[PDB]
């Protein structure tokens, strides 16, 4: 329960990686989809 | 008497145009007494039957020695409340019913030292502390959420930062976050009159932390005036009694590890960077621990988010719903 | 049990931060029954 | 064969339930304390 | 045990039998050749059975109270403790069952006569004084070495 406490909000901390900024959030996107019930 | 009955009627008129007006400012009491009993109320059967550790809210002006007040319990109708100097008054009441007050005891010392009330007798002396009746709060509470071990890292951080996050969606648009990187925990109103009033006095204090510290202390005033729930997210305060003594006397929100063995672990998935700092991370957690369950507002001492995402917010429309 | 213990702690609780404003399961079995007890016997003269 | 069905002859013999005897938790003794009292109920000397 | 005791299985055998008995078998039933004279006493006072007069005990009555005393099936405190449950037992053998015959029922658990002496207020003699006993020749000792001394 706290391993997923955590995780939910590093990812709103969350907001070449720094010229892809969108590079983390992909890691982030396929993050979300590989959790989705779908 | 026809002046008594007129005076009633002008305050229950007045009282009647000001059921919808805005509220001035909050008061916070520490004795358990009742404004419903006592007879020089102007109205009577329209009074207060509060306890210690309760919140009155002050909308209109009434005179010196009564104010026109409301309970934060859900359905308080509008009720009267004695002025400070009331209550001083009435405190001297309360212990002139007893047989001796000052020196002369009645041990079958009856027309031998008649002793007349000195200067000390009377409220004049005791002033080493003598603490008001009433002490200036917001009218509306600031909430502080203490993390499990210590605030400034990793495992406290994202254990804060969730609850953040929720308090900013579900609650948008009436609740308003400030965070402070400046101390609160010398927040001081008996110390002196004015410790450090300009910064070109070159004292310790003018040039301490002192300044802002204090000027940070009514910034929380004007956001609780102005309805908006706001929140104190302050870094430097890890203990519910280290922030008690001071005039903000905010909701304190607990989240705990229900055990110090999960908490070890749950570090440990951090990285190698907390493994450093581990040690003295388990020490602030179980002094916190130890700490009464009473000395906090609410407890979050479960694991699922959901559950405690929504175990903080139904303890919060209730806010809402009390003073409204 | 120990869901259903700590969900009625935690709605007790929950009184005392709203205090502001304020099937059927088979009766465990023939084996569950006996291995109790057994716990108990064993408990008691410890 | 080894496995799987001795689970099944242990799974059976853990749930087995009681041969009816309506609800049996109002009583307070039950336990092993109604056979040696039943015993004591009905019994006789051997006669010699 | 029982039938050898009482060879013709009267049903009736006098206390001085009893004892023996207790001793032969071992525990939990019976008392056991290595137990304590003093402990054996104990659990004799656990019994709390009224005493026939003719020695006799009650084959059912007696055999109740062995199991009670193992078991520790609701063992009373002592005093009000032992009126109530009497009253409480019988009513749970009359909840279990209500076939029993009540006078066979108050012939396993006799209904409380505190006129009647219990078995143990016969074996209380021996176990109360022969602690007493072995102090009364301690007790005139503790003068008999301080007159000589």
């Amino acid at each position: 329960g706290y391993m997923e406490w955590i995780s939910k909000a590093e990812e709103v901390i969350l907001a070449s990686t720094f010229f892809h900024k969108k590079e983390r959030r992909m890691r982030f996107y396929i993050r979300r989809m590989v959790k989705t019930q779908a | 008497e026809s002046a008594r009955r007129e005076v009633e009627s002008q305050a229950q008129q007045q009282l009647e145009r000001a059921k919808h007006k805005p509220v001035a400012f909050a008061v916070r009491t520490n004795v358990s007494y009742c404004g419903v009993l006592d007879e020089e109320c102007p109205v009577q059967g329209s009074g207060v039957n509060f306890e210690a550790k309760d919140f009155l809210h002050i909308k209109e002006k009434y005179s010196n020695d009564w104010w026109i007040g409301r309970l934060v319990k859900e359905g308080g109708d509008i009720a009267f409340i004695p002025s400070p100097q009331r209550l001083e008054s009435i405190r001297l009441k309360q212990e002139q019913k007893a047989r001796r007050s000052g020196n002369p005891s009645s041990l079958s010392d009856i027309g031998n030292r008649r002793s007349p009330p000195p200067s000390l007798a009377k409220q004049k002396q005791k002033q080493a502390e003598h603490v008001p009746p009433y002490d200036v709060v917001p009218s509306m509470r600031p909430v502080v959420l203490v993390g499990p071990s210590l605030k400034g890292y990793e495992v406290t951080d994202m254990m804060q930062k969730a609850l953040f996050d929720f308090l900013k969606h579900r609650f948008d648009g009436r609740i308003s976050i400030t965070r402070v990187t400046a101390d609160l925990s010398l927040a001081k109103r008996s110390v002196l009159n004015n410790p450090g009033k300009r910064t070109i006095i070159e004292r310790s204090s003018a040039r301490s932390s002192i300044a802002e510290v204090q000027s940070e202390i009514e910034r929380i005033f004007e956001l609780a005036k102005s309805l908006q729930l706001v929140v104190l997210d302050a870094d430097t305060i890890n203990h519910p009694a280290q922030l008690a003594k001071t005039s903000l006397a905010p909701i304190i929100v607990f989240v705990k590890v229900s055990s110090p063995k999960v908490l070890q672990r749950l570090i440990r998935s951090r990285g190698k960077s907390q493994m450093k700092h581990l040690t003295v991370q388990m020490m602030a957690y179980d002094k916190l621990v130890q700490c009464p369950p009473e000395s906090f507002d609410v407890i979050l001492d479960e694991n699922q988010l959901e559950d405690a995402c929504e175990h903080l917010a139904e303890y919060l429309e209730v806010y809402w719903r009390a003073t409204h | 049990e120990e869901e259903e213990a700590a969900n009625q702690k935690l709605a007790l609780q929950k009184a005392k931060e709203v205090a502001e404003v304020s099937n059927q399961k088979p009766a465990k079995s023939v084996w569950e029954q006996r291995t109790s007890e057994m716990r108990k016997q064993n408990l008691l003269a410890s | 064969p080894f496995f799987f069905v001795n689970i099944f002859v242990a799974l059976i013999i853990i749930t087995f339930q009681e041969q009816g005897d309506k609800m049996m938790e109002e009583y307070s003794l039950e336990k092993n304390e109604r056979a040696c009292i039943d015993f004591a109920i009905s019994a006789k000397p051997l006669t010699r | 045990v029982w039938a050898e005791y009482d060879p013709a299985a009267w049903g009736r055998m006098p206390y001085l039998d009893m004892y023996q008995m207790l001793r032969h078998m071992s525990p939990p039933l019976g008392l056991g050749k290595k137990c304590p004279a003093r402990v054996a006493y104990k659990r004799l006072l656990r019994m709390d059975l009224p005493v026939a007069d003719d020695n006799t005990v009650h084959f059912n009555s007696t055999l109740m109270a062995l199991i009670r005393t193992a078991l520790d099936i609701k063992i009373a405190k002592g005093g009000a403790d032992k009126q109530q449950m009497d009253a409480e037992l019988r009513k749970e053998m009359m909840a279990i069952w209500p076939n029993l015959s009540q006078k066979t029922l108050d012939l396993l658990v006799t209904p409380h006569k505190s006129t009647d002496l219990t078995v143990g207020k016969i074996y209380a003699a021996m176990m109360i004084m022969e602690y007493y006993r072995q102090s009364k020749a301690k007790k005139l000792q503790a003068m008999r070495e301080e007159q000589d001394r």
